[PDB]
């Protein structure tokens, strides 16, 4: 997911300006769906939502635009558990052997027959929760098992959160809804309001320990990977207190990052550290936050923002829909050094040429340089110090950057991921351009979709997987909405990209996927005015 | 009950619902939402009830790729009748009657459902929905920051044998 918040300073009209771009399923239980909800008088709030809820999860009202990001914090934590040396259904905390408690759930079975049979699974758990095997890295064997506790299976506040959300009439008072309630599960927020005030936060329900426990409650080798791992056998390592908090043992809202600012915020998946540079956020816990080298999306967004410009709407649209390949940035200079460095070498000539004429893009019509690129960059992913300039955490919105050709077993590596990934892409059956491979079906039709994957650097992130001949959208660009505050009421544009409907029957089955597929963004119709100007206009009351 | 909606249509079927309290409001979301997506709802509640295996077997996965059978028993573990109890009692008058209101919008729609928007008209699974359903569903979504990136892994939790 992508978000820019502007405020006053940058905005082309001196008020706030917000983009909403959530990158999320195109099919399944988090398949956005947009709707606009009034309770007139005290309620008036339009977005999307996820299936089943019955509040708008990202959206608009008369001062206030907000939306949410994946965060990098974590939301439970692994328990190792050292095992009772006699009994590995017993396990240890302060010395004291525990029984393993069973949950037993009994399930029922349609057959090869047509009938049903009973299956019964047991679930051990501990004080902490149920315990979790990944075979060859957490396994339950005679010494070690892991549990995993989950801090929001305690959270009943998640629903009313978003209700409080949806009645929030600025950023001042969105902010006091969050952190007074703290029902947000696992994303950021980021919002802009009518006065210019753009707001970021790393606000959600977090497992709270306090700092001095962490370096001896923390599981060493396993918090090194990011997993947030504890030592289930010493209970100072349970989830700290504090009156503060919302729910027993989460972070305090006053320990969670906050960044509001006039200029801009923004986060595209990374931790709150660069939310805008100009005003690092450092300090936090590492179950909270960390200073990481940040993503190419992010990367990207900062080099488009930074300065002093005024911002307008069209100027937040055209980053997404540019399809900007900007991990090229970071790589295809040095990989066309290379194509020269070799030239008249037959397995890299159509690579090369190929790299040359793209437009660096992830558009219909981009050349199939994107598809040479893609798979040369999922095997340099795998070389060992082969960036010119590693990432430098005081220049990290231009680092990692460069290929160290200079060095010859570099130069031979490198030259070597490009042979096979050009080898990989003559094998496959391409005749065409970008918008030729990436489809989204649509009954017995593809629609070309523009955009690529987000590990690539490409705002309007877009994954796909290989089905058939051709490369089938699962997942990215969703909801898109781009809110401004003209005085007459809240101006906003976008789509949903998949379309309103699931079922191939509907008329709104992919009427805006036709219109995604040539990124014509459209009026979302908000005020009584505006709904009805819509010559489309229908309308039903019902009641029993 | 006080079950009323006004409901208005724009481009692209995105609905504008008005009513007078939020068990109208949610009559109106859980009506427009199943003209578009009833099928989509049942599926992913089938999922959240872990009832799967009772209606597809063994072989198929969910929405999520996960094998139905694992998938429904950590949806049975999840969604126990006494996580949903207080998980219900925990909820505000208003969270309470949103809900209330969207069921019933929901199977209003699937009484009068004839085909035109609903591919999936006269399977077993198309099935009248209760607010508990909308718990089930809230809660699968409310672990997919945690214990749900674990849902198979619970699965596979068993103690060593003799080895
Ligand atoms: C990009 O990173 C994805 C952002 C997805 C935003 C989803 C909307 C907020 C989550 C709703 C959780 C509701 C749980 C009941």
């Amino acid at each position: 997911s992508n978000a820019i918040a502007v405020g006053s300073e940058r905005s082309a009209d001196g008020k706030g300006m917000l983009l909403a771009n959530p990158h999320f399923p195109w099919n399944g239980a988090m398949r956005f769906y947009q709707m606009h909800l009034t309770i007139p008088g005290r309620l008036d709030v339009m977005g999307a939502s996820l299936p089943g809820l019955p509040v708008v999860n990202i959206g608009f009202s008369r001062h206030l635009a907000w939306t949410h990001t994946v965060d990098t914090s974590s939301h439970f934590t692994l328990y190792r558990l050292a095992l009772d040396p006699k009994d590995p259904r017993r396990y240890l905390v302060d010395g004291r052997s525990l029984p393993l408690e069973e949950k037993s759930v009994a399930i029922e079975v349609r057959g090869a027959d047509g009938k049903l049979s009973r299956v019964e699974h047991k679930v051990y758990q501990s004080i902490y929760g149920p315990l979790v095997v990944w075979p060859g890295k957490l396994d339950w064997n005679r010494s070690e098992a892991y549990a995993l506790r989950d801090a929001n299976l305690e959270n009943t506040r998640v629903l009313q959160q978003w209700y409080s959300i949806n009645q929030a009439s600025d950023v001042a008072d969105l902010r006091r809804r969050v952190e007074a309630l703290q029902g947000i599960p696992w994303v950021n927020t980021l919002a802009a309001d009518e006065q210019g005030n753009a707001l970021y936060m790393n606000q959600s329900v977090v497992p709270y320990l306090k700092p001095e426990l962490i370096p001896a409650c923390a599981i060493p080798q396993l918090v090194a990977e990011g997993l947030p791992a504890l030592q289930g056998q010493d209970s100072r390592c349970a989830w700290s207190r504090d009156p503060a908090a919302a729910q027993a043992g989460i972070t305090p809202a006053a320990q969670l990052p906050v960044l509001l600012r006039r200029d801009f915020v923004q986060n595209s998946n990374d931790s709150a550290w660069l939310t805008n540079p100009a005003s690092p956020l450092q300090g936090f816990s590492p179950l909270v936050s960390q200073e990481k080298p940040i993503g190419p999306r992010a990367r990207y967004a900062l080099s488009r923002l930074q300065g002093k410009q005024p911002l307008e709407a069209k100027t937040l649209e055209e980053m997404v829909t540019a399809n900007h390949v900007f991990s090229a940035d970071q790589v295809l200079p040095d990989l066309l050094r290379l194509c020269r460095d070799n030239q008249g070498e037959k397995s890299l000539a159509r690579a090369c040429a190929a790299l040359a004429q793209w437009d660096r893009g992830a558009n219909l019509d981009s050349g199939s340089g994107f598809v040479y690129f893609q798979r040369f960059m999922q095997r340099f992913a795998e070389l060992d110090g082969a960036w010119k300039e590693p990432f430098d955490a005081q220049r990290p919105l231009d680092t990692p950057q460069g290929i160290a050709l200079d060095r010859p077993q570099v130069a031979t590596q490198v030259r070597q991921a490009l042979a096979d990934a050009a080898a990989e892409v003559e094998k496959s059956g391409i005749p065409a351009r970008w918008g030729d491979l990436q489809v989204s079906t649509r009954g017995q039709e593809r629609i070309a979709i523009p955009g690529g994957d987000g590990h690539f650097g490409v705002y309007n992130a877009i994954q796909s997987v290989r089905k058939g001949d051709h490369l089938e959208v699962v997942g990215g660009t969703s909801y898109i909405q781009l809110v401004t505050f003209p005085e007459e009421g809240p101006k906003a544009r976008g789509l949903l990209a998949f379309s309103q409907s699931s079922d191939p029957r509907s008329p709104h089955y992919r009427d805006q996927t036709e219109l995604f597929s040539r990124q014509q963004w459209q009026t979302l119709p908000f005020s009584d005015r505006q709904i009805d100007a819509d010559p489309q206009l229908q309308r039903l009351s019902i009641r029993e | 009950t006080g079950l009323a909606a006004d409901i208005r249509w724009t481009a692209y079927g995105v609905p504008h619902i008005r009513a007078k309290d939020e068990r109208g409001l949610g009559y109106g979301i859980g009506y427009a939402y199943a003209r578009d997506n009833a099928c989509l709802l049942a599926e992913e509640i089938v999922t959240a009830r872990g009832e799967r295996a009772r209606y597809f077997g063994s072989e198929g996965k969910s929405s999520a790729e996960l094998d139905n059978l694992p998938s429904d028993i950590f949806y049975a573990w999840l969604n126990q009748p006494e996580a949903l109890q207080a998980f219900w009692q925990a909820q505000t008058p208003a969270v309470r009657q949103l809900l209330e209101g969207y069921a019933a919008g929901f199977n209003r729609f699937l009484r009068e459902a004839d085909g035109k928007t609903t591919s999936c008209l006269g399977q077993p699974w198309l099935r009248a929905i209760a607010t508990d359903d909308l718990l089930r569903l809230t809660r699968r979504l409310l672990v997919e920051g945690g214990v749900g990136q674990f849902a198979d892994a619970l699965v596979a939790a068993a103690p060593p044998g003799a080895e």
